[PDB]
DNA sequence: TACCCCCCCTTCGGTGCTTTGCACCGAAGGGGGGG
């Protein structure tokens, strides 16, 4: 019994219809379980075929959740209501978020079930459970209460969230809370036991409100960027001169201060690539300032709100990979490398769904954005196994490119 | 009029109205058994008739009821359905024998007149309109209205389907050990019961439609195997398809092939090894449908073994959910993948191939790839879970590739067959410069205008060769330089280059590929013993590439 | 001269980077199959 919020689609633009894909029986029994409980209780309510629209749907386990999570790829659907919960009920986002020592980030959505959705709106939350061997035709389901996934959602609840967190901010000032879809991210530079205290204070104070929650917990200030690093080597091959040469000219293209005059000197002659060249004096000092100027930072970059996020990722093998976030080209606003994630030496595409989750957690702490990603991987080698890794309660944007590795640029 | 179960609302794309289109000339012969069962459609409120209040038309015509001397009504709604709202489908898929469990006993049953059985919704029923022709054309003829769902509409289906599982939910939550197969108006209707308990609960079901409105109809019951469901033979222990006939053409046009080839198609999904690569070779690039087109060596050969497969008769099995699924691939060559998905040793559960040509330059071990993840969905779909994997393709050959490609890949787990031909990787380029290996600076350059371009070499040792050639491009002259050097030089070559476009096609490893060109590049990687591929940027005065770019611009 | 769903094989046309050539992919028409 509460007022229903109003929500309309981006002007001239009709609903998602995006294709339900084939789920595992493991799968289809934790959905069947969740979507008859969520019946019962009113969260739902099946419908027919007359409705044109439909998202896909699937089940995760969060890392050590032994319980299933019901997930919803609404990213269809909220690239038709951004005029949404960007320009009307957007959130702030708090620059001190990522400066905080400890950030623990705590799923909310449970609470989002209790207020109802809009009757014109629950169209467009349809979503279809399928059968194994197409055993029975889709069961076709509606939202009646605010969907997990759905980026209106936390935009809705926002006057009612602030209200619940009111008291907890005043009797802790200082200590910053953001909140992100489905997901409440809370920073402290509190020791990590007094911050593990003031959670669990958190959760009973949602608890007096009606919510539960089934906690990650991340550092922002252990976060390093990776630099672009020139080798040291006490003898150069004339291959060695060669891709360092391509690596500084490929790289004039963020430090324009680079030069390769002195180095190019090196190779005038028609050499054998194993042959030791000996560096002269200019090549030697050419050398010195271009590590100065890869020392500094990238002139004129900063983050723009109306931008979006662009990450690309490389495989550098042996499990390290490299990533790039960025708005334009060249301007990028983090580098860094991961390592030894889970997956490392064994199965490449969860290292992959790793990193890309991993990625996307910081950019929500630093800039509040999901960033699209430029995977490099094949669509059917991706759209295959990427379900079965997956650990998040949201889904970025993602395309698929093939770029091979003319010069490491990111990693030796 | 009376309302027997729940409607479904429908409604127009907004802004439009209904269809308003004349009917076909339609011969007399089908008129007979036209008029004739629409005239009964009247007593049990199918139809009814309407005034000249009603101001919409659509064509009517009428075919025959395949294996059967009763006539099937259709109605075109072409433009109906152009102006329709859209719907979702709920029919997902096709069942699969493969996938069904072993049940006791089994009862196959079909409704009769099934979209006839539901009722449209009120407001909707007024653009049904249609006439009824007449032996002569002085009869007008009763314009009608639709109460039911008629055949035709793009809109039929897929309300039958959903209205369908709403009224056996009842039926199923009280009745959980009953597996029901609903795919349209056929039911498979399966349990553990004994055979004499089993066609209790079917009567029981067959009340319960009834006590919606549905009709049962003894001759589409089936009771006793072999079931004929979904174009399959249902047996007790096993299935197979149902006989597959293949024309005895002895000059083939296109329509000829193109029904060969969907029969094999078709056959593949339990009869192993078959192969359409040849017979769809003849097919590219024809014109005329009803052009004939003569048969080459290769695809006679191809049909002949085809036949020899359809030859024995084959069947498959069931789904045992407490044992592992299996799936064993193999390398028929050209391009050309079969699996068989088994459980249990020489008792395929289902076959299938992978033939695919994608990209124009690739290997056999991304094929192998894209066959592993073509029968992890397909096996999703029929049984929920990923098959274990016997690949033909040593276990240290994948390691070095996925290990080494730039692009993430994988495959769940699996094991090696040592069942030849086995996937391997044919060369090999490495990963430092060779010491004592000539050192090729090669470049390439071609007049976007003339067309014309050279190709040229320049070696530490000075060895050198520019070529003249004859309609080129940019990207065909670097890849000729590539070809020369690896020509004339011994086992062991470090070649540089500043092609990206070339370095990129050749570092993935291909063994085949479209151009010509790159297929003896190919052959030339695998008679070396030490390839070592570099890049450098072209006009930064680096190495031989400055003086070769210098050869091959003049 | 009807509707809806799944599959493979080919062409063609739009897309973006490998660039005004070359490669990729998704829609579409051919067939098989289901009701
Ligand atoms: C073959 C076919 C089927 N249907 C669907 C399936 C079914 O929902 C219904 C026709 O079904 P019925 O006539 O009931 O099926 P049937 O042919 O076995 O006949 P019946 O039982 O009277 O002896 O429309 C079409 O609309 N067009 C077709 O070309
Ligand atoms: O409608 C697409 C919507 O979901 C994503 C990614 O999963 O795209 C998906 O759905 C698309 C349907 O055309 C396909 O790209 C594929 O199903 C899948 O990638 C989003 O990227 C997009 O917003
Ligand atoms: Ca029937
Ligand atoms: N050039």
């Amino acid at each position: 019994p509460i007022e229903t919020v109003p929500v309309k689609l981006k002007p001239g633009m009709d609903g998602p219809k995006v294709k339900q894909w084939p789920l595992t029986e493991e799968k289809i029994k934790a959905l069947v379980e969740i979507c008859t409980e969520m019946e019962k209780e009113g969260k739902i309510s099946k419908i027919g075929p007359e409705n044109p629209y439909n998202t896909p749907v699937f089940a995760i386990k969060k890392k050590d959740s032994t319980k299933w999570r019901k997930l919803v790829d609404f990213r269809e659907l909220n690239k038709r209501t951004q005029d949404f919960w960007e320009v009307q009920l957007g959130i702030p986002h708090p620059a001190g978020l990522k400066k905080k020592k400890s950030v623990t980030v705590l799923d909310v959505g449970d609470a989002y079930f209790s207020v109802p959705l809009d009757e014109d709106f629950r169209k467009y939350t349809a979503f279809t459970i399928p059968s194994i061997n197409n055993e029975t035709p889709g069961i076709r389901y509606q939202y009646n209460v605010l969907p997990q996934g759905w980026k209106g959602s936390p935009a809705i609840f926002q006057s009612s969230m602030t209200k619940i967190l009111e008291p907890f901010k005043k009797q802790n000032p200082d200590i910053v809370i953001y909140q992100y879809m489905d997901d409440l991210y809370v920073g402290s530079d509190l020791e990590i036991g007094q911050h593990r205290t003031k959670i669990e204070e958190l959760r009973q104070h949602l608890l007096r409100w009606g919510l539960t929650t089934p906690g990650y917990e991340l550092h922002p200030d252990k976060w390093t960027v990776q630099p672009i690093v020139l080798p040291e080597k006490d003898s150069w091959t004339v291959n060695d001169i060669q891709k360092l040469v391509g690596k500084l000219n490929w790289a004039s293209q963020i430090y324009p201060g680079i030069k390769v005059r002195q180095l190019s000197k090196l190779l005038r002659g028609t050499k054998a690539l194993t042959e030791v060249i000996p560096l002269t004096e200019e090549a030697e000092l050419e050398l010195a300032e271009n590590r100065e100027i890869l020392k500094e930072p990238v002139h004129g970059v900063y983050y723009d709100p109306s931008k979006d996020l662009i990450a690309e990722i490389q495989k550098q093998g042996q499990g390290q990979w490299t990533y790039q976030i960025y708005q334009e080209p060249f301007k990028n606003l983090k580098t860094g490398k991961y390592a030894r994630m889970r997956g490392a030496h064994t199965n490449d595409v969860k290292q992959l769904t790793e990193a890309v989750q991993k990625i996307t957690t910081e950019s929500i702490v630093i800039w509040g954005k999901t960033p699209k990603f430029k995977l490099p991987i094949q669509k059917e080698t991706w759209e295959t196994w990427w379900t079965e890794y997956w650990q998040a309660t949201w889904i970025p944007e993602w395309e698929f490119v093939n770029t091979p590795p003319l010069v490491k640029l990111w990693y030796q | 009029p009376i309302s027997p179960i729940e409607t479904v609302p429908v409604k127009l794309k907004p802004g439009m109205d209904g269809p308003k289109v004349k009917q076909w000339p339609l011969t007399e012969e089908k008129i007979k058994a036209l008029v004739e069962i629409c005239t009964e459609m009247e007593k049990e409120g199918k139809i009814s008739k309407i005034g000249p209040e009603n101001p919409y038309n659509t064509p009517v015509f009428a075919i025959k009821k395949k294996d059967s001397t009763k006539w099937r009504k259709l109605v075109d709604f072409r433009e109906l359905n152009k102006r329709t709202q859209d719907f979702w489908e709920v029919q997902l898929g096709i069942p699969h024998p493969a996938g069904l469990k072993k049940k006791k006993s089994v009862t196959v049953l079909d409704v009769g007149d099934a979209y006839f059985s539901v009722p449209l919704d009120e407001d909707f029923r007024k653009y049904t309109a249609f006439t009824i022709p007449s032996i002569n054309n002085e009869t007008p003829g009763i314009r009608y209205q639709y109460n039911v769902l008629p055949q035709g509409w793009k809109g039929s289906p897929a309300i039958f389907q959903s209205s369908m599982t709403k009224i056996l939910e009842p039926f199923k939550k009280q009745n959980p050990d009953i597996v029901i197969y609903q795919y349209m108006d056929d039911l498979y209707v399966g349990s553990d019961l004994e055979i004499g308990q089993h066609r209790t609960k079917i009567e029981e079901l067959r009340q319960h439609l009834l006590r919606w409105g549905l009709t049962t109809p003894d001759k589409k019951h089936q009771k006793e195997p072999p079931f004929l469901w979904m174009g399959y033979e249902l047996h007790p222990d096993k299935w197979t398809v149902q006989p597959i006939v293949l024309p005895e053409k002895d000059s083939w046009t296109v329509n000829d092939i193109q029904k060969l080839v969907g029969k094999l198609n078709w056959a593949s999904q339990i009869y192993p090894g078959i192969k359409v690569r040849q017979l769809s070779k003849l097919l590219r690039g024809t014109k005329a449908l009803t052009e004939v087109i003569p048969l080459t060596e290769e695809a006679e050969l191809e049909l002949a073994e085809n036949r020899e497969i359809l030859k024995e008769p084959v069947h498959g099995v069931y789904y045992d959910p407490s044992k592992d699924l299996i799936a064993e691939i193999q390398k028929q060559g050209q391009g050309q993948w079969t699996y068989q998905i088994y459980q249990e040793p020489f008792k395929n559960l289902k076959t299938g191939k992978y033939a695919r040509m994608r990209g124009a330059h690739t290997n056999d071990v991304k094929q192998l790839t894209e066959a592993v993840q073509k029968i992890t969905t397909e096996s999703i779909v029929i049984w929920g879970k990923t098959p274990k994997f016997k690949l033909p393709i040593q276990k240290e050959t994948w390691e070095t590739w996925w290990t080494e490609y730039w692009q993430a890949t994988w495959i769940p787990e699996w094991e090696f067959v040592n069942t030849p031909p086995l996937v391997k990787l044919w060369y090999q380029l490495e990963k430092e410069p060779i010491v004592g290996a000539e050192t090729f600076y090669v470049d390439g350059a071609a007049n976007r205008e003339t067309k014309l371009g050279k190709a040229g070499y320049v070696t530490n040792k000075g060895r050198q060769k520019v070529v003249p050639l004859t309609n080129t491009t940019n990207q065909k002259t670097e890849l000729q330089a590539i070809y020369l050097a690896l020509q004339d030089s011994g086992l062991e070559v470090n070649i540089v280059t500043n092609s990206q476009y070339a370095l990129g096609i050749i570092q993935a490893q291909p063994d085949k590929s479209e151009s010509e060109l790159v297929n003896q590049i190919i052959e030339q990687l695998i008679k070396k013993e030490k390839v070592y591929l570099a890049w450098v940027p072209a006009h930064k005065g680096i190495g031989g590439n400055e003086q070769v770019d210098k050869l091959v611009s003049a």
